[PDB]
């Protein structure tokens, strides 16, 4: 997750900048999206496992 | 006769290097907009480094 959001960060500075499309930023908010759910999933398995 | 048609000669070289003037000014032109996209590469790329 960590490495996911400093990567969108990146995206959206260059966009901002002027060096990519609204495309770029929105599979990197999806990727990101992704990640999230990832993470929660796993803290319910450790619960479920507990 | 051979008087006059040398300075017809003359009068046309003189009037060429003229116009290689403004070939020189054209070229200068070419240069100017590569330093200008250069320069915006670069100004976009700045911040993101911060």
């Amino acid at each position: 997750k960590e490495a996911i959001y400093r990567q969108l960060d990146q995206t959206t500075q260059r966009f901002n900048v002027g060096l990519v499309a609204i495309t770029d930023v929105q599979n990197a908010r999806a990727q990101y999206d992704t990640v999230l759910a990832n993470e929660l999933t796993a803290r319910n398995n450790l619960d479920n496992a507990v | 006769e051979k008087a006059k048609t040398a300075l017809a000669s003359s009068v046309r070289q003189t009037h060429q290097l003229m116009i290689n003037s403004k070939q020189l000014q054209a070229n200068i032109e070419v240069q100017k907009i590569a330093l200008a996209k250069a320069q915006s590469d670069y100004n976009r790329r700045v911040p993101l480094g911060n």
